[PDB]
C-alpha cells in the first residue's frame, strides 16, 4: 500500500535525522 | 507572513514582556522563556538553529515576528504520532517491538537491521513501543 | 498644523503604534516589504496590488523604504477613496482569498452564477472567455479591471 | 451572506454595464 | 529632564517619524503631529504655550525638553474636576441657573455681564454640558 | 469654605483666558 | 468637602506623577 | 485706552472703592502692609506668599506703597493666571488656615490620608520626610512646590 510505505518512510525520515543529531 | 491581527499583537506583547530597556530586542538567552510564555515548549535544538538564522547576542521585534511564522505555518510531532497509529490497530498509543521492527525493516526507505536494533534499543522495556514517549525522542 | 484636517489624534497614534514597530534602525521609516504586516496589524487584509497601489499613490513606487508622513498620507487618501475603479477592485479582492490579485477561473463562475443578480451560463461563459486574459484556468482581475476601464 | 451578494452584485451591475455600452 | 531611558527611546523614535531629512530637527507645524503620534491630545493652548517658549524649528533637545516638562501638567482633566466639585449626581451637566449661582458668588466673582456671556457660549432644557465646555476655554 | 472658592477660581482664571484671547 | 476633596486629589495627582519620574 | 483691553467698566470701579479706602493721604497709594484687607474686602483670602508674587508680578517687592496702575495690573495678571506651578500652589493654601505659608507635619497628613485619592501611610510618610524640610514639624509647602517643580 502506498499509504503504508508513505507513513513507514515519515517515521524512518524522523528517526534518521534523530540519529543525525 | 500571513498572520492575525491578534496574534501579532499577542506576540508584540509577549515580546514587549522581555524587552525591558524598550529597544525593540531582547536577548537570544531569553528566546526560549518568551516562546515557553506563549506556552510553546521548543527543545534544546529547536532553539540553537532558530538563533543561529539570527546569530550584539540580540533579536529585533520584525525577526522575532518571523521565526514564529516559520513555526506557526509549519507542521508537527502530530505527523510523526499520526504516522505511528497507521500500525497500530488498537489506537492504545502502544506499537509492539516485533511489529515496529517488521514495518521498519520491509516498508518504506527499509531500516538496515544495525538501524533497527538502535531503534528498538532507545524506545524500550517488555518489548511493548510506546510511541508518544518515542516521539518525545 | 501637519494632517490636523485629514486624520484624528487617536487614528495617528494607532499609525504610529504599528508603522514604529518595524522601525528597525529608530530612524523613522520601515522596509516597504512590512506594509502588509502594518496593515494586518491594524485589522486590514489588503492585497499585493491594493498595497502596490498605496505605494503608488504616494509617489514610493519601488523606493526600498517608507516615511510615516508618507504612511500617514496613503491612509488618509485610502480612508475617503469614494473612485468607482476602487469600488471594483474591492468587490473582486472579495473572492480572492491568498491577495495573489488572481481567481481561478472555476472560482469567478461559482460567484458569478450562485451569488447576486446571478448571471446565466451563456452571459459568464462570455466573462470568463474575456477575463481568462493570459493564459488559461486564472484571471488577473486588476487587468480585467484595467481592459474594462478605458472605452 | 448578504455582504459577498453584494460584491458579486457589484461586479455583475459593472460588466452587465459595460456589455450594454459594446 | 528626569525622563526615563524607555520615554528617551520612544521620544526619539516619535522625532525621527517626522526628521524625514534626518537633521535632528521637525518644524513647529509639526509639533502637534509628534505629540498625538505618542497617544497625547495636546489643546491648542497647550501647544502655543511650547511653540512660543521657542521665539521655526525644533531640535531633538528642546523636543526632549517640552516632553519632560509635560510630564511634570493635565489642564483637560483639572478643569473638569474643578466642574465636578459642583456636579452632585455625578452626570457630568450643571444646571445654567447653579452655574451662575457659584460664579457670582465664589471665588474671582463673576460680574453679571461676564456670566451672561458663559452661558450663551454653553449650549442648551438649560443644562450646561461642562465636559464640552472645558474643550471650548481648551 | 477653601475648596469650594479654590474650584470657582480655576474655572474663572481658564474662563477669563478664553475670553481674553477672543 | 467637595471642593477640598479637590484640592487634595490635585496635591496627590502631581506628587505621585513627581514620584514617578523618581 | 489703560486697561479697556484687560479688565470691565465695572471691575475699574470695584478695586477703585476698594484700593481707595486705603488711600489716608490721597496720594493715589496705599502701604504695602494693607494689601490683604483691600483684597479680604474683595471677599477673596490670599495667603502671606500669594501677596508677595502679586507685589512681584509688578517688579514693586520690598517696595512701601503700591500706585493703583500697580494695584490693576496685579489683578488683571491673576485674574487669567492658569499657570500649572500656581494651580497647584492654590491648592496647598486651601489647608493654610492663617495663611503663614506652613501646614502643620499633622495637618498635612490627615488631608493627604482622609481627602481626595487617599495617600497611604508609606506614601505619607515619604512625603513628610521630604515635605518637613528643616525637620520642626512644620511643612514650608511653596518650598516642598519648588522642590517638585
Amino acid at each position: 500500500g502506498p499509504g503504508s510505505e508513505f507513513a513507514a518512510a515519515l517515521i524512518q525520515r524522523w528517526y534518521r535525522r534523530y540519529m543525525a543529531r | 507572513d500571513q498572520l492575525t491581527e491578534e496574534q501579532i499583537a499577542e506576540f508584540k506583547e509577549a515580546f514587549s514582556l522581555f524587552d525591558k530597556d524598550g529597544d525593540g530586542t531582547i536577548t537570544t538567552k531569553e528566546l526560549g522563556t518568551v516562546m515557553r510564555s506563549l506556552g510553546q515548549n521548543p527543545t534544546e535544538a529547536e532553539l540553537q538553529d532558530m538563533i543561529n538564522e539570527v546569530d550584539n547576542g540580540t533579536i529585533d521585534f520584525p525577526e522575532f515576528l518571523t521565526m514564529m511564522a516559520r513555526k506557526m505555518k509549519d507542521d508537527s510531532e502530530e505527523e510523526i504520532r499520526e504516522a505511528f497509529r497507521v500500525f497500530d490497530k488498537d489506537g492504545n498509543g502502544y506499537i509492539s517491538a516485533a511489529e515496529l521492527r517488521h514495518v521498519m525493516t520491509n516498508l518504506g526507505e527499509k531500516l538496515t537491521d544495525e538501524e533497527v536494533d538502535e531503534m528498538i534499543r532507545e524506545a524500550d522495556g517488555d518489548g511493548q513501543v510506546n510511541y508518544e514517549e518515542f516521539v518525545q525522542m
